[PDB]
């Protein structure tokens, strides 16, 4: 994908994370588990809901449309009528198909972007208090219990608080 | 051997696929279908009102009152009009229904009518013959007959005096008036029926004005008749008057129709069965119940329907590429 | 010491819609949708429109006596009918191929009216002074169309007339005429003498014959008779010939036509003013270089494309985040 | 949102920077200041100017278009004419609105991309002579006078020159 | 120091594309989607050559204007070609009723069998068949007439009533054409047809008309003050058409049994016909292309790329080229 | 460009690299050379091929389409026919031109992204066994023979293997 994360440096998805689109898996002395990132997930849901609704909104409904009849001396206007109906049908079929193609691409890339930005967000919080493995994972140079983990997840991780412990273990 | 946190994304057991610009058939975790392809195979009510089933009749047969179309004599209101592949009873006496396609177009915005006796048979025509105008071309139940809504006038004794007959529209709405003009095959039959070799029919209202003169030509038999009848109509506005003057050849109005206009109706051709269900959207194949923007069931629709496209699939990704591995 | 990267913000309140979210405030943007006009009817190429007022196209070209202000009209940028354009055919009848004539006129930018068959010298054997009717009154007196002449019997005879005009104008000539249909045979006789009357009109391309259709019709403007109106465009060098034994409402004036493009007929109740425009709608003129407009689908000149949109604003700058 | 910079790792914009779309804030002994980035801004301007002219260029002006009239026996061709006008109008309304929506998304992402690229450009110049904060700011490991700053802005920063001093302080 | 660099391709391409943000971007690879080349010739489709009408138009062909004799043998074609000089149609002045509808009908005919519906030498024993010529239809220095119709006149001093039917036993639709003559004077009416008051009637299962001559002097066209109207009908298999007349009938002589086919048409072109083959034909020339678009001509016969007004549609496939 | 690699932090392209769209140039003690990256180039070729075919496939071909004739009293329907033809022609010219403009933007950015992602893949393989120069180049801290280089190109570079040598020199 365009942003290199989904099917990228983060090789696969997690069937064990059932309550959101993006999120975290942690392991510490207390245990292991998945947790969805609510902020990034909800931002994506809102965006995508708006995209679908905007697509539908531009498609005003079809009201009663029934065929016209023409007598045997009205072949030119009958054919004009058919050219009009066929031409509009060609255009609307084209617009619907193309719009779905292009938007599908954009949507997958939007997800790939959201994963990449979540990864980079965590990376910049942790800095050198953790080492990047490369597969979306970080190994802490300090003990990180459940409260600490939740601080990473909600974006309030305290780098200076854990820097000295980290520096001792990093060297 | 330290504590770890990983960043990742959802996978599930979804099998939904979408197409994209760069890649076809991508499996995604979530998606929404935008293309309705399901219908119920039935003709349903719209606004709780049933369609009018013409059955073996067509619109000409209904309005003129082809004697085979008697089951329709009671029809008065409908949500749309249904012709079938066996709608063949129309003009049983051969000839041209003038501006028939225009009449069909008008009827597409008519939702009901009240039929009434515009010129009662028994009292309107004291100086002309009203009982001999039947034909084997319009046979019913073993006997020669004729359209129920028109009256074939012929000469009484050896004279057809000029008739003049008017109707004032006090119905408070448009009245559809139909009549015909007979075209015998010979000058001899012209004389035998109508006496006057030089006959005409004139029809006038405040806006309509047309003169018809028999076009007598040798020609082949259709349904046993070398004669022809042309059928005509006009819409008489509220408060206006229509006047028929003739010295032969008039197939007079007998019954006419006070029309109620209504939007979003029309005429469809379908062999699907009528049922006692209700719908917002009807096609000739069956009714649609759907909030989707597009459908590929039929370009002909009545009511409020999704837009017809030729597509066989329109599925938008909403979730992400599904990689459970 | 520090260096930071950053992006502009201002006090912009401009918003745009995007596919993922609505009403995003941006630092800069441009409107692509014109929604303003000046509420007047203006000139194009500095030429004024022809205002028909209480008349319609039929009343103008026939010269319905209520439309005498138009008699002097000769050039226009477009033609304007109003909601009160009701004076057309004052003697009831059908104006044959009227909608087609209107379509033709849409590409006419000017004409020279001329006396095709001068009333005083064209008809020495017919009565030219009695063809008036209360259906077409003027000043409380029976009258008739100014551009046609209702010919009747002189004494007790309507001899066969034959009159031709050769088109020496170097351009198309629009010729109008009528055929009258009395309600009774005694009226046919009073006016035209001949029961078996006909009217025949022929040119290189036109060829029709008309006979009286006598019948009682409902009265319209007091009249149980009808008059049908006809027209043809006579090409440069061609001749038109009328022959009649009754019932001819003869051409008196005709119109030599100048073709031009970008003209048209609109319906509007907006006032005409001395201003000038490149783009005119029935609501008013537009002065804009924007690609779209939501003012009206009907346009004369060079206009933005009509769309049903209420807002088409394109972001040019970025998300505005002044915090 | 696509590129993570605008409303992202650079949380907010600068009302203080009025001479361009993207730029620098610097702070040293000799003073602090805002300075737009001429090159990035100008390339964004040429791009967006082109985008707008291209959108406009595809849209044919409308020449004279007026109504047609039809008699009461021409309802089918009247309805056809109406189907044609309404259909073309639906399509152009759709095209206009959709083009604006999609292009607006693209324009905002374009600006996001430009900010991000400017950031990474600076980060590649400086390397280890400074540390990243996480909000679009770098702290230098040496004294960078307004001459040095200027060098950083116009892409001529000499790394080796200060590499030793920075290594030391670092 | 030991190194690896990541990079991308450049080459000598000078291909340029337009993007939204930038025009004339040079890229390493690209594909043109727009066909702008044709061979300047009118070619065969499905191995079948078009019918070249040349100096004739469709009316001249179907009636058999004497200048159109080279077409007398034509029976099948892939499409029909008129030229800028297709002027020979109706040589005797008059109206060809529903002529445009006939052209449209012929647009879905791929071949026919022409046949003598009413042989000249045996069909009309009581009428004169050899005098129906006119200086308006002169050919090779002499007065003549259409090859596919027959102008019947009186035999001695008598034109008795004629009645003639044809039953369609061809197993497909038959196109039948005829005329009705309208003389300028009673003198010419009697001279040609004897009977002062004549008629022509035509009836089938679908057609029914009695025509009455309209005698009036019109402006001369091709030397004639008279007019001839031309009529046509399509007779269904098994149906009968019956003509009766006491004068004024321009009788069918040859008719056409029609074979319907799709994808045919009439085009106007001055390009030369050649013995080449194509799947797509325009009036400028043939196109041989699998591209999606073409800017050659909006008129096409066959299977063609979609016409657009563009001068360039080039899609980038490779990357920006920076050598 | 959107992703900052092409005409960006990698100034320009390689006329020397003929066998692919993206790849590598190396120099070690054994010699220099260019080599295309099979995986990257191929994925790009499949994607672009599919994009071109999708565009073409949405444009159903034009079948027989010819003028109609109208008499001198059929100006309204003649004008209606003209309005229809011109209108459809406007729409299709617009759709073609616009689709090519937008997709061209996307194609160029797709390539730019492919280069960025390739450079990032190599970067995370090498970690601190090489120094980033910044122009798309990495300089190793250890000896990297042809087999080592090949492992970098095919994604199977053994970091631990050379970590000790590299630390020493680093
Ligand atoms: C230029 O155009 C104007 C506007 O259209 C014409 O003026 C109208 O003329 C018509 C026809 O005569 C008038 O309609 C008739 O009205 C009579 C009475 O109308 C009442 O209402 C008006 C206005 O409110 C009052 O002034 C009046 O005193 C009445 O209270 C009716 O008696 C008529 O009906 C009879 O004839 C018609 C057929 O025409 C039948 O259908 C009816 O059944 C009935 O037998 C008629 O409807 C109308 O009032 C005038 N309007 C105005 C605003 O002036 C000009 O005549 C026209 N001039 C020319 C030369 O073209
Ligand atoms: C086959 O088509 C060709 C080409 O169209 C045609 O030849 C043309 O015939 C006409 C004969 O009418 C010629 O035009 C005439 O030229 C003379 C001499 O200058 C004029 O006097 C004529 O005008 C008079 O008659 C007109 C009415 O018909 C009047 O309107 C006018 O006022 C005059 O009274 C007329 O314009 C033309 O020159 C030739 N051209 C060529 C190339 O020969 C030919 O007749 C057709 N043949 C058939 C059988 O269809
Ligand atoms: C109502 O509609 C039905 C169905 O179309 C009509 O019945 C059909 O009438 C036609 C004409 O008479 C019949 O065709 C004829 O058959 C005879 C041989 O029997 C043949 O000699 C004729 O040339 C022609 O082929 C047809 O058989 C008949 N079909 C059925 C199903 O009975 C009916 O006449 C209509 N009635 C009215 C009053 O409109
Ligand atoms: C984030 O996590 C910390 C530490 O566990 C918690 O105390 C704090 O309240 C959280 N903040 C939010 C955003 O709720
Ligand atoms: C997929 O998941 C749903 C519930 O989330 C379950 O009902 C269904 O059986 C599952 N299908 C598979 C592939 O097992
Ligand atoms: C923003 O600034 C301008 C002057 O630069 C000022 O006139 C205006 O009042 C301000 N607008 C808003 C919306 O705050
Ligand atoms: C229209 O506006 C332009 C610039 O806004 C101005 O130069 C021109 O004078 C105006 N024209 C009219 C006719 O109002
Ligand atoms: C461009 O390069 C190719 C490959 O080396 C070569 O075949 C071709 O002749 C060159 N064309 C030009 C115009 O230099």
């Amino acid at each position: 994908g365009l942003f290199g994360a989904i099917a990228g440096f983060i090789e696969g998805g997690w069937t064990g994370m059932i309550d959101g689109w993006y999120g975290y898996h942690h392991q510490n002395e207390q245990g292991s588990g998945y947790a969805a990132d609510q902020k990034s997930t909800q931002n994506a849901i809102d965006g995508i809901t708006n995209k679908v609704n905007s697509v539908i909104e531009k498609m005003n409904t079809q009201f009663t449309a029934v065929g016209k009849e023409f007598n045997n001396l009205e072949r030119r206007i009958e054919n004009l009528n058919k050219k009009v109906d066929d031409g509009f049908l060609d255009i609307w079929t084209y617009n619907a198909e193309l719009l779905v193609l292009l938007e599908n691409e954009r949507t997958l890339d939007f997800h790939d972007s959201n994963v990449r930005n979540l990864y980079e967000k965590v990376k910049s919080q942790l800095k050198n208090n953790a080492k990047e493995i490369g597969n979306g994972c970080f190994e802490f140079y300090h003990k990180c219990d459940d409260a600490c983990m939740e601080s990473v997840r909600n974006g309030t991780y305290d780098y200076p608080k854990y820097s000295e412990e980290s520096k001792l273990n990093r060297e | 051997p330290g504590d770890t946190i990983c960043i990742g994304y959802h996978a599930n057991n979804s099998t939904d696929t979408v197409d994209t610009v760069l890649e076809k058939n991508v499996t995604v975790t979530h998606s929404v279908n935008l293309l309705e392809d399901s219908h119920n195979g039935k003709l349903c009510k719209l606004k709780g009102i049933a369609p009018l089933q013409l059955g073996k009749c067509n619109i000409a047969g209904w309005l003129l009152g082809n004697p085979e179309c008697d089951l329709l004599l009671t029809a008065s209101s409908w949500s749309y009009i249904v012709e079938t592949s066996n709608s063949e009873n129309g003009t049983c006496y051969p000839g041209d229904f003038i501006d028939y396609e225009e009449l069909r177009e008008q009827l597409s915005s008519v939702s009901s009518f009240e039929k009434f006796e515009i010129f009662p048979k028994t009292s309107s025509w004291p100086n002309h013959e009203t009982t001999k105008g039947v034909t084997a071309a319009c046979s019913y139940a073993g006997a020669s007959s004729f359209y129920r809504n028109l009256l074939w006038l012929t000469k009484k004794g050896s004279s057809y005096p000029k008739l003049s007959k008017s109707y004032v529209n006090n119905k408070g709405k448009e009245v559809l008036v139909l009549w015909g003009v007979h075209h015998p095959p010979t000058g001899t039959e012209q004389q035998s029926l109508y006496q006057n070799a030089d006959a005409y029919v004139s029809v006038g209202s405040s806006k309509y004005n047309r003169r018809f003169t028999p076009e007598i030509a040798a020609r082949p038999k259709v349904r046993g008749q070398a004669g022809r009848m042309n059928y005509y109509w006009t819409l008489l506005e509220p408060g206006d008057t229509i006047t028929f003057e003739a010295t032969g050849n008039l197939i007079a109005p007998w019954y006419a129709f006070a029309l109620n206009r209504g939007s979003g109706s029309g005429i469809i051709t379908s062999d699907a069965p009528v049922h006692d269900c209700n719908t917002k959207c009807q096609t000739p194949h069956g009714a649609i119940n759907s909030s989707l923007p597009f459908q590929n069931i039929h370009p002909v629709t009545i009511g409020e329907c999704p837009k017809y496209v030729r597509s066989t699939k329109l599925r938008m990704a909403t979730g992400l590429r599904n990689i459970p591995s």
